[PDB]
């Protein structure tokens, strides 16, 4: 059923809706565009053609759920076309609303804790903002010139939203980021 | 008029020059022009005269570019010495070395400043020194020390010095351009050189009128924006920790552009801006391997993002892409102009305007090419009017030439360009020039105010309040510097004698003369590309001293070198004049004073047309025509037939001898169950004969077929003679004739009756029994096969018992339910009985209720009988029953079956009888009617089957394209970003080597047997009997053979011998008459006249062989009275037809022994042949039916010429080509001169050395890749002299020799493909030998064997369609592909196929042949050229296009009788098919529509 999965990476992988049209009579040619990028499939039968199509395009878009389990929890994403059944993708441009475009719950929670100075504001006002956000950050070292050594922060989400700071400021750039990012 | 290049290039061959061409690109075409003119003596070493070329550059980038384009675009070996490759510290003996290599030496200036200043390469060695970007070249420069250098050294020997510049001054250094430019003058040591502004070339500096002007301001922001600085900020902070890293400066440089695109054009131009940058920071950062880079790349990225978020952000306190939020937060100046633009643009009519929008840097026209788009789409004033575009990797070229064509065409309205530094825009006339940033140079200046063309247009110009006064200034100063260039430019720029009359009386005037040379040539033959001129040339001091005496001494004399296509070859020189004028006049009055003298003008003074040239030389060559009826100068066909000589009047006498050659039927295949019956009695030795008065000759052996399998039929040599002593016995043998053809096969209609006057077909068939002799008494019983009476059952009663010998071998036929189906007793079965039951008395009973009575005989013998077949035509590839019951024919079985066989021998021994007097006509008139293989003694072979016979440029296409991600910014999906980036790396689709290197690889000798036999008269062969038939049998016939196969090598032979007749006859012609008059000797029409004159197509094999409604047998005709009446009156014969023939019942005496018809009968006849006419189906041509009956035949006018061409090829494979040209004279197709015998066509005269061998500067590596060494080299330089060369006088074209050429290829590769391709049938034949000499299979080759950097030739056009073509088969792999054969040719009316390329190649053909006079040796060379192509297309023959098209599965062909209808990915689409002839216009739109379909 590769119509049905190509559906499915499609809507899943945050792509637009991939749209089938076979139009030469004789022997069937399956033209799909996913988004401006056509395949032709050609086979015997109109259901059949299609079928090699959708492989094709599958082909050329999976090229380029252990992970997704997370990102569904902090999002309305659909993660089916019949789930989007069930009831346009993201561009280049609106990319920028990731940790935007979330769960008004979890972000509430980070809002009031990046607002809120009652504690030992150091790495606890930042965990605290990223922990509601079900976030785990990888920080490493900078490679050379450790003068108060540099982290590179790396957190687990699509956007690879990677942070660069001094040892003693980076934890101030991550609470920054995300006040402006939320 | 000559083209602005042709006369650049002219004028820097006279004198030093600096070539200022602002726009057209054609500087490149100039450079190598001028090169070539000072190329010879590039092959002579220094030691002796030898001369090198230098083209400094001031760039090393630069100078690739130019080394590149040299070696592609000249026959010059071209060295690359720029610094880098440590050019520096390089020995004389090194530098000595690389000029002895190398002959245009192309560097950067520093290296050549260097090799000069010491004493390495002196400028004597020089012979031109070619500056690119001469500009450059002021104060202390490269350019100006080398040009010192030339002022120390001796003079009498410097190079031609020819700088080129696009910019004449350096930017911004505009203060006193009169001095700056003579002084550019005083250092390349002479005038600057540049064209009038025209429509060719439209000059920037030379232009008047001046657009309308105008200069907007707009004021400092009031406050600026925080968003503007906490970005700013952010970006510091990451430029901090970027800084401590491990490239690093490419990311830095990206954000310091962002910031400027922010800050200048605006907030909401920026949020167009990190777009832009986000696409490229994710294509670099898959773009890596290291993952520390990677890093920078990955932290650019979530800051570019940040900044989306934050810029959108404060815009969206106000999609965004509506006009009060694009209006409400920009830098004024933006505000200004997107206001400017609403209310400018308000004419609404979206054709009228055009706009050109100037922007400083290339990611500004990124970003605002987004702005405007989404500020149009949302203003209800500007939208639907205007439509934007960008002009500023391999794919991201193609892009910019769409766009670039978009505006062209008139697709989009507004253009926003990039800095034009050194280039001029290359975009039509614009209407509203406006620049948003400001002139920062000159070129920006002049380049851009060049676009406004006209009064109407305006040019606007966007500065600050504050910077208004110094603007207003820097103006002023940049208009005065354009009128001071403007007039030192101006100067320097690219700009009565008596009558005759003729006899006639028609006068030529000094006037006209030049407008009647123009017209003659237009006339000579020219390529697509155009037509060429006379060259005139003002003579200097020295020649008109040299050529006349005081005469010319202070007098200007002008010459006129015309054409070599024209006849006029010697140069014409004027009358001394007084003026340049009388100069210019009296050298055309000369020159067309000599051309009518040598018949190239009629007497009217006008240039003769084909049909005039064609009309002189008709009664010469033509005049067979005036007997039918045609003429030269502006179907079918109904023949007699004759029989053979041998069977003419041979109706055997009563007094005299009689030859009877008996036929010898032998089986060739096994006996079985099936062919039993068939192997045993065809052996048997009770043969038939055919009794004539006349001798036959020794006839072949022909293969007949059967159902059971094939049998060879053998007809004796020796004849019995015997004589007939009685007049009964010669009606005997008459009967018995009458009996076969009446009764034993059923050929027999109502009118036939005996012939017994000898007249035609005379001959008998006789029965043979064991010597041997006739059967007399077979004769007398069987006058007439008894009727099958059948009996009763009493009547069954009395007959005598059936014997076992009675049916032993005889025929019988079953009386219940059936009439006439005769039987053959295989074997009685004596064993079984009538009461055994079958594997059966009630068996017989049953099946015939009433028709059989009870047996007589409960006991007796069952015969076995196996059908015999009804089939009387054979050339194309266990019932036992009751004896009572069936009657009994005593005929022999023995000759029953052997009969059924004898109307197909006796049909094709009718035309093998004609063949061998073809044969021996031909062996007599060629004087080999003696050799002993031809004589007495000559044997003929079978006849052997034809069983071949049916009977027996880039790798993606359109839609794998990606989207061009920087024209769809904010709507580009991100799956799309990563496709890009695949694709572009290929993922989803040298100074050391000479330009003239053959790749030694696999794209994708055995002498010919006619040439040897040409050669040597040993290996003549016989010209067979069997050939003869094969060279007469039609292919409608439907025989085992055809005249298609010998009629591809006489077609091949017939055009090869004309081509050389006519070009050894008339040697002063040019292609276009010679081409004419060969095409008009060799068509269908004079060949149909000569066969007919000849009186072959009366002896011609053309009609099937349906031996009952369309055959006479021998001896049997009309009744005489209607064969008389049917000749006598043609009124009648029209209307004498099929159901009055057959209304005639001649019966007894009337058919037998009385021939002529009886008068009641006669008149019976003649009622009906009124009546038909006087009532129903009345003027119906029954001539097909009725025309058997009186020996007529209807033969196409096809056949006829085809039947020609089958005997000339016979001819040429038996006994060469010698041979065969003496049968030439005999058709009367090529009339023989008597001082020029037409046999000695080959060896007849079909037709310094330093002077020649300057044009062949690198003739080593043509004749290394051609493989052939020419001796005499004045052949090979005609064969690369193009029409339009200026400097080769000593001989003529190429297109005299292609004449000669396409020829000699053709013929070589037919008989080739004939001898080897013997399993390929005559349609695949000349498939592949009309796809073997194609003019682009041709072409193919040429640039394949590196053939065409000698071309010679100056034409801008050729020059260019021969790169696109030579760089698209590059690309191919050097192999005629699908692609190369669809492309557009010259003769399919914009060609992608140069026709030069092709007839160079030819013509290299001719002039190897002409040098070897050798055949053998012009072949040992096409075959090696030909070798590749031939092995594949014999793998593949490639097809006709009209196949691709009809055979395209998907696609419909609707031809219009020639538009063509087709279906790509099933959308309506018609393109129109145009072409002279129908013929050739079919395979044309074919062509056309191929490309379409492939276009899709």
């Amino acid at each position: 059923d590769m119509v049905k999965e190509l559906r499915d990476y499609c809507v899943r992988r945050e792509m637009p809706l991939p749209c089938i049209e076979v139009v030469q009579q004789s022997e069937f040619v399956a033209c799909c565009s996913v988004a401006s990028i056509v395949r032709y499939g050609k086979s015997d039968k109109k259901k059949d053609a299609r079928q090699r199509a959708a492989i094709e395009m599958l082909a050329l878009i999976s090229s380029n759920e252990s992970m997704e389990e997370l990102e569904a929890l902090r999002r309305k994403k659909f993660t089916t076309y019949w789930e989007l059944k069930e009831a346009t993708g993201m561009r280049l441009c609106d990319r920028h609303n990731y940790f935007k475009n979330f769960y008004p719950t979890l972000k509430k929670e980070a809002i009031e804790a990046i607002n809120s100075d009652e504690y030992e504001s150091s790495k606890d006002k930042a965990m605290d903002v990223m922990s509601s956000l079900k976030i785990t950050p990888k920080i490493s070292e900078v490679e050379s010139s450790s003068l108060v050594p540099l982290l590179s922060v790396e957190l687990n989400c699509a956007f690879d939203v990677v942070l660069m700071a001094k040892e003693t400021d980076i934890y101030d750039h991550i609470i920054d980021y995300f006040r402006t990012m939320l | 008029p000559r083209g602005y290049q042709l006369r650049l290039v002219d004028h820097l061959t006279k004198s030093n020059g600096i070539v200022y061409l602002p726009t057209g690109s054609g500087k490149t075409f100039v450079a190598i022009l001028v090169l070539k003119r000072f190329s010879q003596d590039f092959d002579k070493p220094i030691e002796s005269g030898g001369k090198r070329a230098l083209f400094m550059c001031n760039t090393v980038e630069l100078a690739r570019q130019q080394a590149m384009a040299v070696r592609r675009c000249t026959n010059f070996k071209v060295g690359f010495y720029v610094g880098e490759q440590g050019v520096d510290d390089w020995t004389r003996g090194m530098w000595s070395d690389e000029i002895k290599k190398n002959q245009v030496l192309v560097g950067t200036a520093q290296v050549f400043l260097d090799m000069v200043t010491q004493t390495y390469v002196a400028l004597s060695s020089l012979s031109v020194v070619i500056i690119d970007e001469c500009h450059h070249g002021t104060g202390h420069h490269p350019f100006r020390e080398f040009m010192r250098l030339f002022t120390i050294a001796n003079q009498t020997k410097l190079p031609r010095v020819v700088g080129l510049t696009g910019v004449l001054i350096k930017g911004n250094e505009i203060t006193n351009v009169a001095t700056k430019l003579k002084e550019l003058e005083i250092t390349y040591r002479g005038n600057i050189i540049t064209v009038s502004d025209t429509k060719e070339l439209e000059n920037v500096m030379l232009y008047a009128t001046k657009p309308t002007e105008v200069m907007v301001s707009f004021p400092h922001q009031e406050q600026v924006l925080t968003v503007t600085r906490l970005i700013s900020a952010e970006i510091e902070k990451f430029y901090v920790s970027l800084d401590l890293m491990n490239k690093k400066s490419f990311v830095k440089q990206l954000f310091n552009d962002f910031l400027y695109q922010m800050k200048e054009y605006g907030i909401y131009a920026a949020s167009i801006a990190i777009i832009s940058l986000i696409v490229e920071f994710d294509i670099k950062r898959r773009q890596a391997e290291t993952l520390s880079v990677k890093l920078m790349h990955r932290t650019a990225l979530t800051l570019c993002e940040k900044i989306r978020h934050l810029l959108v952000q404060k815009l969206q306190d106000m999609n965004v892409n509506t006009e009060e939020v694009i209006m409400n937060f920009s830098t004024p100046k933006v505000q200004r102009f997107l206001m400017s633009l609403k209310v400018s643009f308000a004419d609404k009519d979206p054709k009228d305007i055009c706009c050109l929008v100037f922007v400083e840097r290339r990611y500004t026209c990124k970003c605002i090419y987004g702005l405007l788009l989404n500020y149009i789409q949302s203003t209800p004033e500007l939208r639907n009017v205007l439509t934007p575009q960008f002009m500023v990797s391999v794919l991201e070229r193609k892009w910019q030439k769409s766009a670039i064509q978009q505006f062209r065409d008139g697709n989009a309205n507004l253009m926003i360009c990039s800095s034009v530094l050194e280039e001029g825009i290359d975009v039509q006339a614009c209407n509203h020039v406006f620049i948003l940033d400001p002139v920062k140079t000159f070129n920006m200046y002049v380049q851009s105010k060049g676009r406004a063309r006209t009064t109407e247009a305006k040019f606007v110009l966007f500065t600050a309040d504050k910077e208004r006064e110094k603007t207003i200034q820097q103006i002023y100063q940049y208009r005065k510097a354009h009128n001071d260039i403007a007039e030192y430019l101006k100067d320097r720029v690219l700009e009565d004698i008596d009558p005759f009359t003729n006899e006639n009386g028609a006068v030529l005037l000094p006037n006209n003369a030049l407008a009647i040379l123009h017209r003659y040539c237009q006339t000579i033959p020219t390529d697509a590309f155009g037509f060429v001129i006379p060259w005139f040339h003002v003579l200097q001091e020295d020649e008109r001293d040299r050529i006349f005496g005081v005469s010319a001494k202070g007098k200007h004399v002008i010459s006129i070198n015309m054409p070599v296509n024209c006849m006029l070859r010697d140069t014409i020189y004027s009358d001394p004049m007084d003026n340049v004028k009388t100069a210019k006049i009296s050298a055309a009055f000369k020159a067309c004073k000599v051309l009518y003298s040598l018949g190239e003008l009629n007497e009217r003074f006008v240039p003769k047309t084909l049909k005039e040239r064609v009309a002189s030389i008709a009664d010469v060559h033509f005049e067979h025509w005036n007997k039918y009826g045609d003429s030269v100068t502006a179907k079918d066909r109904t023949y007699k037939t004759e029989c053979p000589l041998e069977f003419y009047d041979a109706l055997p006498r009563v007094g005299e001898i009689c030859y009877a050659y008996e036929i010898f039927l032998e089986p060739q295949f096994e006996s079985c169950e099936y062919t039993e019956h068939m192997y045993l009695n065809l052996q048997t030795p009770r043969n038939y004969a055919i009794l004539l008065r006349n001798k036959l000759p020794r006839l072949a052996e022909m293969p007949l077929f059967s159902n059971q399998g094939k049998l060879h039929v053998r007809v004796a040599n020796a004849p019995l003679e015997v004589i007939i002593q009685n007049s009964e016995q010669l009606e005997l043998l008459h009967q018995f004739h009458g009996m076969v053809f009446r009764d034993i096969l059923k050929i027999w209609h109502p009118f036939f009756v005996l012939d017994r006057r000898s007249k035609e077909n005379s001959y008998l068939v006789v029965p043979l029994i064991l010597q041997k002799c006739f059967d007399w008494e077979l004769m007398t019983n069987f006058r007439r096969l008894p009727q099958s009476h059948g009996s009763n059952v009493q009547q069954r009663e009395q007959q005598p018992a059936p014997r076992p010998e009675d049916f032993e071998g005889k025929i019988v036929t079953q009386w219940y339910a059936n009439y006439d189906k005769p039987m053959l007793v295989t074997k009685v079965h004596r064993e079984l009985t009538p009461l055994s039951y079958m594997e059966y008395y009630e068996f017989t009973m049953s099946k015939y209720g009433n028709r059989i009575g009870d047996v007589v005989h409960k006991d007796k013998f069952m015969i076995e009988v196996r059908d015999l077949t009804e089939q009387l035509t054979f050339y194309v590839h266990k019932v036992i029953l009751i004896p009572e019951l069936c009657f009994n024919f005593n005929f022999p079985g023995d000759l029953w079956l052997k009969l059924i066989f004898l109307p197909s021998i006796l049909n094709r021994m009718y035309f093998l009888l004609h063949a061998e007097a073809l044969r021996k006509r031909f062996n007599t008139y060629l004087n080999l009617h003696l050799l002993p293989f031809n004589g007495t003694d000559y044997m003929p072979r079978p006849l052997e089957i034809d069983y071949s016979l049916k009977r027996n440029e880039n790798p993606w296409q359109k839609y794998m394209e990606p989207v061009d991600l920087s024209r769809n910014l904010l709507s580009t999906y991100p799956v799309e970003l990563d496709y890009y980036y695949h694709f572009s790396v290929g993922n989803v689709c040298y100074w050391a080597k000479n330009q003239f290197h053959m790749p030694t690889g696999n794209i994708y000798v055995k002498p010919l047997l006619i040439l040897q036999k040409t050669v040597s008269k040993e290996h003549i062969t016989p010209a067979e009997q069997g050939e003869f038939l094969a060279a007469i049998t039609a292919s409608s016939a439907a025989d085992v053979f055809d005249m298609e196969r010998l009629e591809i090598l006489g077609d091949s032979f017939l055009k090869l011998s004309a081509t050389l007749y006519l070009a050894s006859k008339y040697s002063d012609w040019n292609e276009g008459t010679l081409t004419e008059v060969k095409s008009k000797l060799v068509s269908n029409r004079n060949l149909l006249f000569c066969l007919i004159d000849a009186d072959i197509p009366k002896t011609l094999n053309t009609i099937q062989f349906t031996p009952r409604y369309t055959w006479l047998p021998p001896g049997i005709s009309l009744p005489h009275n209607v064969l008389a009446l049917w000749r006598e009156n043609p009124e009648f014969a029209k209307i004498i037809g099929p159901h009055n023939l057959r209304d005639l019942a001649l019966g007894d005496e009337e058919s037998l022994v009385k021939g002529n018809c009886s008068d009641i009968n006669y008149n019976r006849f003649v009622e009906g042949c009124r009546a038909n006419g006087q009532s129903f189906y009345a003027g119906a041509d029954f001539s097909s039916e009725v025309n058997f009956c009186v020996g007529l035949v209807t033969i196409p006018n096809k056949v006829i010429a085809d039947t020609l061409e089958a005997l000339l090829g016979v001819i040429v494979k038996n006994y060469g080509l010698q041979h065969a040209f003496k049968m030439l004279e005999y058709f009367k197709i090529c009339r023989a001169d008597i001082d020029k015998p037409l046999t000695q066509l080959l060896n007849l005269e079909l037709g310094n050395t330093t002077e020649i061998d300057g044009f062949l500067i690198n003739h080593y590596y043509l004749e290394k890749n051609l493989g052939y060494t020419f001796k005499d080299r004045r052949y090979l330089l005609q064969a690369l002299t193009h029409p339009s060369y200026p400097t080769n006088r000593i001989t003529g074209s190429y297109q005299e020799l292609e004449f000669i050429g396409d020829a000699i290829l053709d013929f070589l590769i037919s008989a080739y493909i004939f001898e080897n391709n013997t399993k390929m049938n005559p349609g695949a034949l000349t498939d592949l030998r009309s796809a073997l000499v194609n003019n682009t299979t041709l072409a193919c080759i040429c640039v394949r064997h590196r053939l065409h950097f000698f071309i010679l030739a100056e034409n801008a056009k050729l020059s260019e369609i021969i790169s696109k073509f030579v760089n698209f088969q590059e690309s191919q792999g050097h192999r005629v592909t699908n692609y190369v054969r669809i492309l557009l040719e010259e003769a399919d009316v914009n060609v992608d196929v140069p026709k030069a390329l092709g007839d160079v190649l030819e013509a290299l053909i001719a002039a190897v042949y002409l040098d070897c006079r050798d055949l053998q040796r012009t072949w040992e060379v096409i075959f090696n050229l030909f070798e590749p192509e031939l092995q594949e297309f014999t793998r593949k023959v490639p097809i006709n296009h009209i196949r691709q098209l009809v055979e395209h599965k998907h696609a419909k062909p609707v031809f219009s009788s020639v538009s063509c209808q087709f279906t790509c990915m099933e959308k309506t689409i018609k393109v129109y098919g145009f072409g002279s002839n129908k013929d050739q216009a079919k395979l044309s739109a074919a062509k056309h529509a191929l490309q379409q379909l492939s276009k899709c």
